[PDB]
């Protein structure tokens, strides 16, 4: 089984890969908003990006081999457009064999103290660094990371005897899984290097990742649903699918699990240490398939029995389709939590935001926290609910034609005033949504300045009609996502670099965050096309003094906003020396006790404020849900005062 | 501002119409395999194209593809139609399919080059058209298209490369006279007189006039004389030779000029 | 920018739906002048909903329900600006509460009115222009 460097197999490019790359290259070179060419300069940048992708932390790199393969750093264009990805595969194989050269001595030694922490430092930003020349320095430095991890595990963690042996098993199995990577990994890595060199949002999706995107854009999982996490060659079936049809047969649970199984009558291939992707692909099946289910003692036991289970269209959904629009509280003020702009988000939200047009409306809120953009047609069909038939977004290709996309089917169904709450990690379609409401002046912008994405991508399959006929032995081919157009607001401006500046600034947003579109590589510039035609409902976007000072009073009248401002002051103080962190166990234990005491003090203050019993020890309280969001509470207060105005401002 | 040669605009021949009628009759019958059906659909699309019925031609081609998906010639015609329609990315993809099913279909390169040329990817168009030139350097129109591509990069370099190509050719095919006019070597009057000399019947005259009027329209367009360009393109399309790339792309240039005129 | 401009899919759609008006007019020619009768499904006497049902079943094969109210919830809603032939046009008649007709183009619709039976009428007529409700599309085929 496990041996030495000879055991590491020589990876070879797969048959279809060539063609795949070609098609990809074609698209990327011919149809992309960025007018670029696959010249020698671009090939060299691809070489450097692929090097940085092989090992981001500049750990196991070798100047000698880098310069040996930097000789052909000009030919990568011919490599891509020819399909013969020889250089990529050879470099990856050399990196795999050098993984063994990375280090050897440290393993199993997890308790015995070999090194002391005498005012040492360590870099947290290891991207900017020269290529290592010698061997001894890294061989010595490698043990430092795991030894600091185990020292912090002595600071805070589980008991030693239980987790240490499992950590050693995890390191050995990590070395094992590193030697079990397939050619698809190398192919997708090279394609991703190329795409990211072109544009930060351009990407290539492997057939597995293509199915992943299809399900992430359809929810129609094909197989058995279950969220899983692995620890040393055994995945734990959390199976939070509850109401799932394959979960109705919960004859097996978290502890009633097996490894080797078959699918719809296939030979039960005893999977022992396989990859997560491999076993999940084996667990999946088409619409109308079967699956081998084994009956075993509900806990730890070695007694297997064989029965069957059915596969069908299964739609795992972390959505809430609940429609309870009642006048409770003071007004019908609700919070809408959107996890993503799904293709079916309009088809499931129309149950929620449609049926209240003739009846009395209220100031409801739409929260776009931690949002992922899915579709643009759906974004326009969802944004047409609050705007009576109007342009939601403008799109512009590399030629210069501008098109305003708006679904010409339906008037403003929800005629109530609306508040949008958005964070900085929001989706681009969410930016389109909020920008539409801000330029129309119908809603109120509240929250954090968004990420700042302004590029529209096309997601296309790489399959021709003749692929099935004359290449039957080929597997499924990947897909591509390349920026075709650039989107703009109806006011003429764009959110590609400046984002959206909301009327209601939040405390956590006032900090200069080192995240966004600016810190992304190859991000497009900013340009403001002329303003569209649109009816603005009052110029309250630039003039929001009514609720501004009210909510400033509210944030200065509560200690939660003040404690959060203290947190952001701690951030603004630590970010000076954030890149190089010092590891002295004395001062580290000092800061750990400081943080624990500050958390206990804030918890006792909020308990005294709310009248709940005070906590004294950390053992009685299990892992539970903390406070969700005080900024949603400020948005509800904003909606309340907006209803106050609408009652006092019909004239 | 100049006197021009004129030909009788081409009319559909009797042979074309008898062939089209019999094709309708044959396709009407059921006794036909799928391979023979796709073959006849491709031939009828070719005839429609030769008659200027490009939507019907594209329909027959699409049906033949829906029967047999491994037809590179159908992809070629579909890419040509995508170029004419202005959807250049789809044209690139169709010609890629052409070269994937058959890499020896050299004319595909030319077409994709033209697509890229009308798309704005002047360098890639230069690559494709230079490949086509390498396939046969003595064909004057290959050098003409290569020059049309390179003119968007470097005018002097493109004209010099065109002169070098002309010198390196055997100078046997008539089209080089156009090239000579492009090189400031013969007067336009001499070009038209050599045209009159080289034409034997009305159809050869129509072909000559189509090609020459297209290239002359491109020439006067590069010099900024919009009216002469429009008139030359109209005189080209008037020859009713719907199978020439000059005809198609003369219509395309007229469409682009109308577009430029419409938006102020 | 003439014929080739329209894509191949749009071309097939045009060829497949170019006769919709012709079929509805065939139904009209075979059915024009038939008297109005509530709850009638025959040439002796017919109502708007029954006429719509028979027309869409005999010319296209789409089996719509019988009542105008059920038809009003059939298919997918459509806006006034972009309505095609073969879509259902709904007026707020009120004699039974609602009224159904079949749009044929140029602000015209074929319908069995209570006054003059089955006839062509104009959307711009004062009575119908004042009393317009919604519109539904049921010929889903493109």
């Amino acid at each position: 089984d496990i041996t030495r460097a000879d055991q590491i197999p020589v990876l070879k490019e797969e048959t279809q890969h060539a063609t795949v790359s070609e098609r990809v290259t074609s698209r990327f070179t011919r149809s992309h908003y960025r007018q670029f060419d696959l010249d020698q300069a671009f090939s060299a940048k691809i070489f450097d990006r692929y090097l940085n992708l092989l090992d981001y932390s500049h750990n196991v790199l070798l100047a000698s081999d880098v310069e040996q393969f930097a000789k052909k750093k000009t030919e990568l264009g011919d490599e891509l457009r020819s399909g013969k990805l020889d250089v990529f595969y050879d470099l990856y194989n050399l990196a795999q064999k050098r993984r063994f050269e990375r280090y050897q001595y440290a393993l199993s030694v997890l308790e015995k103290p070999m090194d002391f922490t005498g005012n040492d430092t360590y870099n947290l930003d290891r991207s900017k660094a020269p290529w290592p020349k010698n061997e001894a320095e890294l061989n010595a430095l490698w043990d430092s990371k795991v030894k600091f991890d185990e020292l912090s595990l002595k600071l805070t963690g589980k008991t030693d005897k239980e987790i240490r042996e499992t950590l050693t098993r995890r390191y050995k199995f990590a070395i094992r899984r590193l030697a079990q990577t397939n050619s698809e990994d190398v192919f997708s890595l090279a394609m991703t290097a190329f795409a990211r060199e072109i544009d930060p949002h351009t990407n290539y999706l492997s057939p597995r990742n293509t199915e992943q995107f299809n399900t992430e854009m359809s929810l129609s999982l094909e197989g058995i649903g279950a969220v899983l996490q692995m620890d040393d060659d055994y995945t734990v079936i959390n199976s939070m699918v509850a109401g799932g049809p394959a979960a109705k047969s919960k004859a097996i649970s978290v502890g009633d699990k097996i490894v080797g199984v078959g699918q719809t009558g296939k030979p039960m291939v005893d999977v022992i240490g396989w990859r997560l992707d491999d076993v999940v692909a084996l667990i999946k099946g088409p619409k109308g398939s079967k699956v081998r289910l084994e009956i075993l003692p509900a806990g730890k036991g070695t007694k297997t029995r064989t029965v069957t289970l059915t596969r069908e269209r299964i739609r795992l959904e972390d959505r809430a389709v609940k429609m309870s629009v009642k006048t409770v509280g003071k007004e019908k003020v609700g919070v809408l939590d959107i996890p993503g702009f799904y293709v079916g988000l309009t088809d499931d939200v129309k149950v929620q935001l449609q049926k209240l047009e003739k009846q009395n409306v209220s100031s409801v809120i739409i929260d776009l926290r931690s949002n992922g953009g899915g579709a643009l047609t759906e974004a326009v069909s969802l944004s047409g609910l609050f705007i009576p038939a109007g342009p939601i977004v403008q799109v512009r290709d590399n030629n210069g034609k501008v098109r305003e996309d708006s679904d010409t089917d339906g008037q403003v169904f929800y005629k109530g005033p609306l508040v949008v709450l958005v964070d900085r990690f929001s989706a681009a379609a969410s930016e389109i949504f909020a920008a539409a409401m801000q330029d129309y002046g119908r809603a109120l912008v509240v929250g954090e300045p968004t990420f700042g994405a302004g590029t529209v991508q096309q997601y296309r399959s790489l399959n021709r009609i003749y692929d099935q006929m004359l290449r039957p032995e080929w597997p499924a081919l990947g897909s591509v996502q390349y920026t075709i157009q650039k989107f703009y607001r109806v006011n003429g401006g764009s959110t590609q670099r400046k984002g959206v500046t909301p009327d209601i600034i939040m405390p956590t947003g006032n900090e200069e965050t080192e995240t966004g579109e600016k810190f992304e590589d190859n991000a497009l510039p900013w340009d403001s096309i002329d303003a569209a035609t649109y009816v603005k409902s009052g110029d309250l976007t630039a003039f929001e003094p009514e609720l501004l000072k009210e909510h400033n009073a509210r944030i200065a009248k509560d200690p939660e906003f003040q404690n959060i401002m203290k947190d952001i002051a701690r951030f603004n103080a630590m970010k000076d020396k954030r890149n190089i962190v010092s590891l002295n166990y004395a001062v580290r234990e000092k800061e750990n006790n400081e943080d624990d005491a500050t958390r206990l003090a804030r918890l006792n203050e909020r308990f005294k404020r709310e009248g709940k019993p005070e906590l004294k020890k950390l053992d009685d309280l299990p892992k539970d849900y903390q406070e969700p969001d005080p900024y949603l509470d400020e948005t509800v207060n904003i909606a309340l005062d907006l209803a106050k105005l609408e009652k006092a401002r019909p004239a | 501002r100049k006197s021009e040669v004129l030909a009788v605009p081409l009319q559909p021949t009797l042979q074309q119409e008898v062939i089209l009628a019999r094709m309708e009759q044959i396709l009407a019958s059921r006794a036909l395999t799928d391979d023979e059906r796709a073959q006849l659909l491709y031939e009828r699309g070719v005839l429609y194209d030769s008659l200027g019925l490009r939507a019907l031609a594209r329909n027959d081609f699409s049906q033949a593809l829906a029967i047999r998906p491994d037809m590179p010639e159908v992809f070629n015609y579909l890419g040509i139609y995508l170029t004419q329609a202005g959807n250049f990315d789809a044209a690139y993809e169709a010609f890629d399919s052409v070269l994937e099913l058959d890499p020896t279909y050299n004319y595909a390169h030319l077409n994709r080059g033209i697509a890229l040329y009308y798309g704005g990817r002047d360098k890639l168009a230069q690559d494709d058209l230079l490949a086509f030139y390498q396939d046969d350097p003595n064909d004057p129109f290959r050098s003409l298209w290569l020059y049309l591509a390179e003119q968007k990069l470097d005018e002097k370099q493109a004209k010099e490369v065109l002169k070098q190509h002309f010198e390196k050719s055997d100078k046997e095919q008539w089209g080089w006279n156009i090239v000579e006019f492009y090189l400031g070597n013969i007067s336009e009057q001499t070009l038209m007189e050599r045209l009159k000399a080289d034409a034997t019947d009305n159809t050869s005259l129509a072909e000559h006039l189509s090609e020459t009027n297209f290239y002359l329209g491109k020439y006067y367009l590069s010099l900024g004389d919009l009216d002469s360009a429009t008139a030359l393109f109209k005189l080209a399309v008037a020859n009713n030779v719907h199978n020439f790339v000059e005809h198609r792309y003369a219509l395309l240039e007229l469409s682009l000029l109308g577009q430029d005129q419409d938006d102020l | 920018t003439s014929s080739l401009q329209a894509s191949q899919d749009e071309f097939e759609n045009l060829v497949r739906n170019v006769d919709v008006k012709s079929r509805i007019m065939d139904q009209y020619a075979d059915w024009k002048g038939v008297r109005y009768r509530l709850g009638g499904s025959t040439k002796k006497g017919i109502d708007c909903s029954g006429f719509v049902q028979r027309t869409f079943r005999e010319q296209f094969g789409l089996e719509l329900p019988r009542s105008t109210y059920e038809q009003q919830e059939m298919g997918k809603s459509v806006s006034r600006s972009n309505l095609r032939t073969g879509d259902l046009v709904l007026f707020r008649a009120g004699s039974t509460g609602r009224h159904v007709g079949i749009y044929i183009g140029n602000n015209q619709f074929v319908h069995a009115s209570t006054s003059s039976g089955v006839i062509i009428s104009s959307m711009n007529e004062p009575y119908w222009k004042k009393r317009y409700n919604e519109a539904r599309r049921v010929l889903s085929r493109s």
